[PDB]
């Protein structure tokens, strides 16, 4: 089965409010095979306090994962989602903007 | 309601060689994860207060036992045959088993399997049926299960066709206050990637609504703007939904455009947001 590259979509639960509790989400879907590295980044650094769904697949059998973490944004801090796959030469990044 | 509901357990097995493999299983009520599997202790992880679904602790520990025997036997057979034919490693098996409840109450069982992401076989009524792709391996496994494996096929039929619908409905009733809740969305506006010089991309974010049906449009007055593009309805943490609606417009034609949101929780009072942008000093 032809390798499929992940689609990465990054979005927040609430409007960005500097100094307010909020949730950052990263939805990664449509990839095959199942081995993958997803991380949520705060200032280029991997966040450890994270939650993810158990591995699941659609009907075309490609896989998908939801990641999220609770966080409080400020002008200084930027957040991201980084993904590494076999179909990825370099770890792809997607950045979150207010 | 007229809507189909479904419950599935899904498994993913990777076999790297004859001495190393790993796996993952979970339970899903529609697109909501309701169960996990702790693989060291071979037990069910109940994610919600209502996840036992009105089953007794006795039936549940017996299901855990049944799943443990099934995992043991599955890996033992696959390894016996793949160790001799060791040119197959590394390979990945996907399993999706479960049931759908159609609008009139008719149950429908499901047991599909894929190999390296390709349909391998399925369980149609009472027969293991290979897929057109590959055959051979598919035909082999299918004959194996049709004639060389005891009450296994009997138990699978009983599980997807009687135990599963009963557990589906017990789950829905056990969590009725969660199942039938309404959660109001909140909306906001942003700019998107520039579509070109002299052009803007307007974005309306709608987040935190449950249930899933929602209406979102860019408007000028009562003219719905035909260019509105809807994204995928994406999942939030804790069971709510998220949605983007975007619109490309020349600057000079952006004034007067608004985002309108209709949802079951809103008691007729729609959410309206006017694009301000660089219009206001
Ligand atoms: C409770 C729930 C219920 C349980 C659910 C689970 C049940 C269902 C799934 C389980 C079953 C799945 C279906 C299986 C059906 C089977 O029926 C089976 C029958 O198919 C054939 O089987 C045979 C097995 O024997 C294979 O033959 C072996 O293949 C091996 C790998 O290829 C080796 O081949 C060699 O490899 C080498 C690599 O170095 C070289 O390349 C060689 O090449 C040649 O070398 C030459 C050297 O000079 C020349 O160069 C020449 O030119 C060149 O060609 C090549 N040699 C060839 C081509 O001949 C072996 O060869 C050796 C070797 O080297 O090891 C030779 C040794 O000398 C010999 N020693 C001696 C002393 O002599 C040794 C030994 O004797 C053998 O016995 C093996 O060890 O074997 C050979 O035997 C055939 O491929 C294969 O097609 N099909 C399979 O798919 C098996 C794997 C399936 C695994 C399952 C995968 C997914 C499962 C999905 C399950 C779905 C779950 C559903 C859930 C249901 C819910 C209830
Ligand atoms: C993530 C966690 C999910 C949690 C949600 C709960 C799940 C909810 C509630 C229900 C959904 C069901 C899902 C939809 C379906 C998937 C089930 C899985 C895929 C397949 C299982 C079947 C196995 C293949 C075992 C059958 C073989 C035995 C053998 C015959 C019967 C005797 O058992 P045994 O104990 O072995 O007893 C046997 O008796 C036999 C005598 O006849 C003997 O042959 C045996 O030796 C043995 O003694
Ligand atoms: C089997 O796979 C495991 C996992 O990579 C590896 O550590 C082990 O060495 C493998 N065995 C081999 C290659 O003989
Ligand atoms: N891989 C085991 C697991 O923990 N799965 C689901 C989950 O919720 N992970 C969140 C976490 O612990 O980071
Ligand atoms: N066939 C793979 C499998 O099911 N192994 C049993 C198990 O418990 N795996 C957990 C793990 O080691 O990942
Ligand atoms: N019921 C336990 C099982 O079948 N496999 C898990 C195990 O034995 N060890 C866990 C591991 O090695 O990761
Ligand atoms: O492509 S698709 O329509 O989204 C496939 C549906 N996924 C479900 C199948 C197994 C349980 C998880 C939810
Ligand atoms: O590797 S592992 O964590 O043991 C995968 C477990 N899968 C099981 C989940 C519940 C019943 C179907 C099989
Ligand atoms: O909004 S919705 O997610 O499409 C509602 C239907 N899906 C199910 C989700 C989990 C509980 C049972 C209902």
């Amino acid at each position: 089965a032809i390798q499929r590259t992940p689609k990465i979509q990054v979005y927040s639960r609430h409007p960005a409010e500097n100094g307010k509790s909020n949730f950052l989400n990263c939805y990664v879907s449509g990839f095959h095979p199942s081995d993958i590295e997803v991380d949520l980044l705060k200032n280029g650094e991997r966040i450890e306090k994270v939650e993810h769904s158990d591995l699941s697949f659609s009907k075309d059998w490609s896989f998908y994962l939801l990641y999220y973490t609770e966080f409080t944004p400020t002008e200084k801090d930027e957040y991201a989602c980084r993904v590494n796959h076999v179909t990825l030469s370099q770890p792809k990044i997607v950045k979150w903007d207010r | 309601s007229q809507e189909h509901v479904s419950f599935h357990v899904i498994q993913i097995f990777s076999f790297v060689n004859q001495s190393w493999a790993r796996g993952q299983g979970s339970g899903w009520l529609d697109e909501l994860q309701t169960h996990g599997w702790d693989s060291e202790s071979g037990t069910i992880i109940f994610l919600h207060q209502w996840s036992k679904g009105q089953f007794s602790n006795e039936e549940l520990s017996d299901l855990e036992l049944l799943f443990r025997f099934y995992l043991f036997g599955l890996t033992r057979e696959i390894q016996d045959h793949a160790s001799q034919d060791y040119s197959k490693y590394p390979f990945e098996v996907q399993v999706k088993a479960g049931c759908e409840l159609h609008s009139g109450g008719s149950p429908e069982g499901f047991f599909q399997v894929a190999f390296n992401g390709l349909d391998l076989l399925s369980f149609q009524q009472t027969t293991w049926v290979p897929s057109p792709g590959c055959g051979s391996l598919a035909q082999s496994v299918c004959h194996l299960l049709n004639h060389q494996y005891e009450g296994v096929t009997e138990t699978v039929y009983n599980l997807i066709r009687s135990t599963c619908p009963r557990f589906l409905l017990g789950l829905l009733d056990a969590g009725k206050m969660y199942v039938h809740r309404q959660v109001r969305p909140e909306a906001w506006l942003s700019s998107g990637p520039s579509p070109g010089p002299g052009r803007l991309q307007l974005v309306c974010h709608v987040s935190g609504f449950y249930p899933k049906p929602v209406w979102v449009m860019w408007m000028r007055g009562e003219q719905e703007q035909q260019g509105t593009q809807l994204g995928d309805i994406l999942p939030n943490a804790n069971g709510t939904w998220y949605l983007r609606a975007t619109l490309d417009v020349a600057d000079g034609e952006a004034a007067g455009l608004s985002c309108r949101v209709k949802h079951s929780s809103l008691e007729g009072q729609d959410i309206i947001l006017y694009w301000r942008g660089s219009l206001v000093p």
